[PDB]
């Protein structure tokens, strides 16, 4: 049942006497029993990808062959916990080793077997009932926010022979007994699923509901949807991690899976410190955010091979909750670090590289990863509906959107949130380019917007036209010097600045811009566009008369309106609620209309 | 009838990525097929890429995960992947390997065809002539498509190339003075697009004549290497044996080219530009050229393949080699898309080789050729004027340059811009062409003979 | 913005070198136009 | 260059195995 | 401990560049250290970077010049490079190999730590929430430094980045209105640079709290990629076992990158950009991430990985990959230096990723964040105005533009310019900020809420 | 008498097509006839050489082409000219060759364009901008050349 190590080249270990070993089986390499996964088979020798540092491994060390493939433990005890790249809980390691360093070769259960869970059966099943994969036969109250549905694993079915009555059970007990054809199966609360296999769904559905983001831009102009996939290929300093953290803190998703794959270690600590201090009212009661989130840490200075396991572990967790009828919005803050791991392993493997040193199969891995997102009808008799969204960062070198990872990613993701380093240098955050970005879900959400708002869509269109016209002018104004500009163009240029400085950028570390409820975004946009139309009309109706209302006349006459419009961001929705903000915005609209009547 | 029992081997030498290497094989046949039975009972198939002595390299279509080097059983079929084909494959949806996904039965083998293709004698090839009226002014006016042509649509990621291809499919027809069967090969297509086309075919009532081959982005990436060969093999049966006219759509030759690259790298072949196999040209030619008409038949195959262009360029090896093989392109641009123009087709880098012969008196309109050339030149000049204006300003242009700038703006707004649910005829397209040409005084329309101008221009 | 955003190629390299030569010639020819106007301006201002 | 170097080395390795 | 005698080999198989390949080795261990003696008695060391069967590949630190094939004698220590560490290393000067060069004795170890180290469990890592007062307005105001933060200075050859680092060593305190142990890794530098820092540390009267590691331009290039690990390993001992606050400064990290690139080429590893290894990021993270506070212990490590930017290219892989790992950068440039501005720190392309938490109510002054953000807006706009005015001329500017030129001119000489021995407090820096902001009317200070302007602006 | 070979034919025949054509050309040249041989594309021939060079795992040169590409093109192009034929009748024939280099662009760094230019005496370059303006025939008139001026002056 053992092989022996033949050689080590770093993250790749070669082993012999493993004739019966299959690809993508787990092995235990070395006397510390390091976790690895078989990549290649050459006769009776196996090529092993090791997810822990291989320093100190000797030729001749035993290698245990484990029949089970790389898999994830799924059950109660995930939410609120932080995992490493292969689902070993860091709070359980630190509570047992008393160390500050993560030891190598740690064998810790993914989900604690000491906790006595509060379990209630569905009350609809009886002995002799026919149960199929995905069926829910009880609920565990992990906390007050997420009800953890106990599902029959996929590829399992049969008649119910015993169902645990309501009571206190841990993850080592038997909750459901079912039989198929003589063979009997005993299930606990925890199921195991290969991390590289896609969990099956009844039907993949179109995404027709916004994924609310606590941002003005990245929502009004470039919407994301529940179940959609987006990329943020920002250069360093562009603030893409902040966009990801903002979405995690303030969104309309039920579960957030945050994957820190190659991320700075300080970022994962920032989440663990800050999140417990955030609030989200449930039913009149204040509750912490961490009860509805989970996160995976595989930091930059951790084993590079683990970066692949981290990405797949995260999405596998996301699917698990998707199957229970929750809307999941996972975000992996790197992507490029995963592709980087693939390059480093491919090198050690001496594989023939493709574009810029990356493996030829880079596109294959990204395509199969992102396609696991989407709004679905779940398997299981209870007819659940869920989704997984993926918001993945990319780190192109130099900010040049030409690398195989950014290029391949853009061919996969349907929403493009491109960031511009030159906007970040000016602290124009979020640093969204708004010229190269796009969203292919605009048409999908047009029905939603008309149903609930109506006014939003024509405002979205006018805002895009103003920004595009400003760019079209800026190209030539740089060369002319603002000498040949018509009065109608000067208004466009200045309103476009108004939009850029006051609408598209916001300071996410303030009490007022940390979250921007949608009604506020469309409210303040309506006023800015209304100004555009009234100011443009004022000159169009007077340019040919005996006095033309040029910018300098409206600017001096309405200077208080332009300042008030810029102040509209400083509304603090937590201190001043919806009623005051709408009344305030209505007052600015009245002030503008009255000033125009006195002007024209 | 090959009534000879098949050999099954457990003599697996090793597995490396998508490749399984077998040894001790008796008289290996090149491009043979091997059925693999995994230790857990999973069945998969693969095709031999090379043989040498007692060794053979097998390309595994569904994937190699789970294969060991001790128990996996390898059954050699003794033949080349000849695929079952039937005239009643229309109204069916198959996966990337030609198996049912629509809850229907396995296609009944009316006959078998070698998917590698049987070369057609150029002496019997019939030159295409009849124009297809696609409804899209950018195509029917300038870069018209003949029946039997090979005109792929180039695009970059994010552009509406799926909408244009879908529009062509439901609006396809001939210039009149009865319809096409569709063979749709999806290679690396996401689920959102897959349902886009499937739903559009159903809503328009086309499914009676549509055969889908779906290899989705989440399906195996080796399988899609044969997917396009299975699609065209069916098209060839329907067009050349069942006297049907078949329009073949290939959703992305780029995901196909990537699949070839993955295999080429796996066998440590010497690459050419950007890591792709030096033989990419041949692998594409053997698919693209499965088109046209043949003497003695009434059917035809028209191909309109789609190619995503990495990095928005058109020198990437994939579109570069395709351009050398196919008879022009559409080339969907991005600058037109950002301006909310649909279809965002750029007429300058896009040509149709058969256009010069599929138009004119007896096929469309006497002046078709003259209108196309003049409009093209006018657009090209307008772009050069726009390039100057961006530097010298609108105050540094002469009267003639302004005429081309006015043409440029009205050309894209009135001619190119159409909408996805409106079709215009070749005669309506030319009438619009004339409306744009009549912006200029006749003296500036130097690519239209005086006789043509006097007949149409003053109307 | 910072670059013309033409994909790296030998064709692009050739085009940029021709474009640069054109820009340099335009700079020198317009500089000579300015110098001629400046002399006359200084000629006419002297007058 | 990188790919060509590895190709030349792989060819050398293949040749040695054949001897 | 290791009680078994170590084995000595004369079985060198061959030598290829910097790598000595041994055969007939008993149970080779990966990443174990080998000591070798040359025929002339010279002693050198190296590390096993690969094992296979009875073979092992040893990378020799000093070099492979003069290595024999028959007389070379090698012994395997049986462990990884674990190095002796003690508290009393402060006040000692070491070379890049860990040996003393100050005529003192070898290290009398309190323990032996693995030079490779271990990653700190992110669950016990405590987010930095303390500010260091650098005394430099260009930093304390607009890009604050936290205790445990990673902030390199991006510089260029010839710029006074060594003077800035030296200045920081003396006048770096706290804003809680403190003696840092400094570990200075002088790698890839000339004698005069290393002597500059050593002399400054003595001039500051702090040498008893400074540990130096020197690896000069004339020293081996392979030792240059363990020197940072030796410095940080000592820092970890002091910070996490003896609860001493440590400041670790790594000199031009570009000499590390070049030493690494040489090793990558020697081992024929997959390149990324500019010939550097595709794993350069992972290797840098191993060095950089040895920083920050740990919950439950009163120590900290703060890093300043200063690096020279080749050809001032901010996108060069070295500053690029560093920029992705560290919490921002200070960044100096030539445009300020060429005008005799010191320190020549350019705030626009700089950032501090922890600033948002280390400033404000309870930390410095509640208006801190607001002043910084508006100064960034005004500084960047002033640069934009110069970019315009260089072409259009002063006459083309309006009063709204001249204000930013006045701000920009007063900003650089009042806020950035200080001098090598000008130590300003954080409170004085903000007051200066306001003096520059008061150049503009309230309505133009659009990054600052009226809840702040009404209190601070009138003064 | 034409030789027909399409892009979907085997690479070996794609390479041999040029040799077959010129063989027929020389055959009639030796009859005293004036032969004019038109090529459709020599870039497709060079492409065949690149494909085979790869398959044979031989060391490539620029852009993946074999280092001997120039030798193959020179061998073809130098099999032409006005000659005095072998045989008692003292007859004199000729072969003209008109090559055809498909332009990936106007950059003559293209290995095939460059190797051709070093051999051919007359180069009729086709300008992209004149083609865009539908000025036909599209000839640059500035980058083209013919080295037979002095020969034809008589
Ligand atoms: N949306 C934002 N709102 C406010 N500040 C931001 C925002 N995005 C970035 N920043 C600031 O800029 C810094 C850079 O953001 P970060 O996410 O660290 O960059 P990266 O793109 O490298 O992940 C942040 O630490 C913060 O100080």
């Amino acid at each position: 049942t053992f092989g022996y190590v033949h050689g080590v080249s770093g993250p790749v270990v070669t082993a012999c006497d493993m004739a019966g070993a299959a690809m993508y089986e787990l092995v235990r390499v070395g006397h510390s029993e390091l976790v690895g996964e078989i990549i290649r088979l050459e006769g009776d020798m196996a090529t092993i990808q090791v997810y822990e540092e291989t320093s100190g491994v000797s030729v001749g060390d035993p290698v245990l062959r484990t029949g089970k493939p790389l898999s994830v433990e799924l059950g109660p005890g995930i939410m609120g916990a932080i995992f490493d790249g292969i689902q070993r809980p860091l709070s359980d390691i630190s509570s047992q080793t008393q160390s500050i360093y993560i030891p190598r070769g740690v064998n810790v259960s993914a989900l604690s077997r000491d906790i006595k869970w509060e379990f209630i059966p569905s009350k609809n099943l009886r002995v002799g009932s026919h149960i199929t994969g995905g069926d829910i036969y009880g609920i565990v109250n992990e906390n007050s926010l997420i009800k953890h549905k106990i599902m029959l694993p996929p590829r399992s079915r049969g008649s119910v022979t015993y169902i645990a009555p309501p009571g206190n059970y841990d993850a080592s007990d038997v909750v459901l007994e079912l039989e198929f054809e003589g063979v009997k199966e005993k299930l606990s609360m925890v199921q195991v699923w290969p991390v590289r296999q896609v969990r099956p769904v009844t039907e993949k559905l179109p995404a027709n509901h916004p994924l609310l983001t606590g941002q003005r831009v990245l929502d009004a102009l470039f919407p994301c949807v529940q179940g959609g996939t987006t990329a943020i290929p920002g250069a360093f300093g562009c603030g893409k991690t902040v966009i990801s953290q903002s979405l995690s803190k303030y969104s309309n998703s039920d579960v957030i899976i945050y994957v820190g794959c190659g991320e700075r270690g300080n970022e994962m600590s920032e989440v663990l410190r800050d999140f417990p201090e955030l609030t989200m009212e449930v039913d009149g009661k204040v509750e912490s955010i961490m009860k509805r989130t989970a996160l995976v840490a595989n930091t930059s200075n951790m084993p590079v091979a683990a970066r692949e396991a981290s990405i797949y572990t995260g999405i596998t967790l996301s699917e698990y909750f998707r199957d229970m009828g929750y809307h999941v919005s996972m975000m992996a803050d790197s992507t490029s670090r995963w592709a980087e791991a693939l390059r480093e392993i491919s090198g050690r493997l001496a594989e023939m590289p493709a574009d810029s040193g990356y493996p030829a199969y880079l596109g294959a891995r990204l395509a199969s990863f992102y396609e696991r997102a989407g709004r679905v009808k779940c398997l299981g008799n209870p007819e659940r509906e869920g989704s997984v969204s993926i918001v993945g960062a990319v780190s192109p070198p130099g900010g040049d959107f030409s690398d195989p990872v950014t290029s391949a990613t853009l061919g996969i993701v349907q929403v493009f949130w491109g960031l511009d380093k030159k906007l970040a240098q000016r602290k124009h955050f979020p640093s969204v380019n708004w010229l190269i970005s796009y969203s292919k879900y605009m048409r999908a959400l047009d029905e939603y917007y008309d149903k609930h708002f109506t006014e939003f869509v024509p405002l979205r269109t006018k805002a895009k036209e103003i920004l595009q016209e400003e760019e079209d002018l800026a190209e030539i104004v740089q060369l002319v010097g603002k000498a040949s500009l018509a009065e109608t163009d000067k208004i466009t240029l200045e309103v476009a600045k108004l939009i850029k400085d006051d609408f598209l950028q916001q300071n996410g570390y303030t009490p007022y811009d940390r979250f921007c409820p949608f009604y506020k975004t469309v409210g303040m946009l309506s006023n800015m566009i209304s100004f555009y139309d009234m100011a443009r009309r004022a000159v169009e109706t007077t340019a040919q008369s005996d006095n033309k209302i040029t910018w300098s006349i409206i600017r001096e006459h309405m200077g208080e309106i332009l300042y008030k419009l810029s102040s509209m961001k400083f509304k603090d929705p937590v201190k001043d609620g919806e009623a005051k903000i709408k009344a305030d915005y209505a007052q600015l609209l009245e002030d503008m209309q009255n000033a125009f009547r006195s002007l024209e | 009838y090959l009534s000879q029992p098949r050999l099954t081997y457990k003599t697996v030498s090793g597995v490396n990525g998508p490749l399984v290497i077998l040894d001790h094989v008796k008289f290996p046949r090149y491009a043979e097929i091997v059925h693999l039975t995994l230790p857990d009972g999973t069945k998969r198939s693969g095709q031999v890429l090379e043989v040498s002595g007692s060794k053979a390299v097998v390309q595994v279509f569904e994937g190699t995960s789970g294969i060991d080097a001790k128990k996996t059983s390898c059954e050699f079929t003794g033949d080349i992947l000849r695929t079952p084909v039937s005239e009643d494959m229309l109204g069916r949806v198959f996966n990337g390997s030609g198996k049912p996904i629509d809850r229907g039965p396995v296609v009944l083998a009316e006959d078998f065809l070698d998917i590698m293709g049987q070369p057609i004698n150029p002496q019997c090839r019939i030159y295409p002539e009849e124009m297809i009226q696609t409804g899209i002014s950018a195509i029917d006016g300038m870069n018209s498509i003949a029946r039997g042509q090979k005109i792929p649509i180039f695009s970059a990621a994010g552009l509406p190339h799926n909408e244009i291809a879908a529009q062509i499919c439901r609006q396809a027809g001939l210039v009149k003075k009865e319809n096409f069967a569709i063979v749709f090969a999806a290679m690396g297509v996401n689920m959102e697009t897959a349902r886009f086309f499937k739903s559009d075919f159903e809503e328009n009532g086309s499914m009676d004549n549509v055969c889908l081959f779906l290899n989705l982005a989440n399906d195996p990436t080796i399988e899609r290497i044969i997917t396009p060969r299975l699609a065209l093999t069916t098209a060839e049966f329907l067009a050349y044996q069942c006297e049907k006219h078949v329009l073949v759509i290939l959703t992305d030759m780029s995901s196909y080219a990537e699949a070839l690259r993955e295999v080429s790298a796996a066998r440590e072949e010497v690459p050419g530009r950007r890591g792709f196999p030096g033989y990419m040209y041949t692998d594409l030619a053997t698919i693209y050229e499965r088109a046209g008409r043949v003497e003695g038949r009434n059917g035809s195959i028209t191909q309109i393949p789609i190619l995503t262009m990495p990095n928005d360029d058109i020198t990437h090896p994939i579109p570069d080699l395709t351009g050398y093989i196919t008879e022009g392109q559409i080339y969907v641009d991005r600058q037109l898309h950002n301006r909310q123009i649909y279809p965002p087709i750029n007429v300058l880098p896009s040509l149709s080789r058969l256009m010069k012969s599929a138009i004119g008196e007896g096929m469309t309109r006497k002046d078709h050729a003259d209108v196309s050339n003049q409009l093209y030149a006018c657009y090209a000049i307008g772009k050069d004027v726009q390039a100057m204006k961006a530097v010298v300003g609108e105050e540094a242009l002469t009267s003639d340059d302004l005429l081309y700038l006015e043409f440029l703006q009205k050309f894209e707004k009135n001619f190119i811009t159409q909408g996805p649910y409106e079709n215009r005829t070749v005669y309506e397209t030319l009438d619009i062409g004339w409306q744009l040409l009549r912006i200029f005084p006749k003296e500036m329309l130097k690519r239209i003979p005086q006789s043509t101008l006097s007949e149409f221009y003053p109307r | 913005k910072d670059r013309i955003e033409i994909f790296p190629s030998r064709m692009a390299q050739t085009i940029m070198k021709a474009r640069l030569k054109g820009a340099q010639t335009g700079r020198n020819l317009l500089k000579k136009k300015s110098d001629a106007l400046t002399l006359r301006f200084r000629q006419i201002l002297k007058k | 260059f990188y790919r060509l170097k590895k190709i030349q080395e792989k060819k050398k390795i293949i040749k040695e195995k054949s001897e």
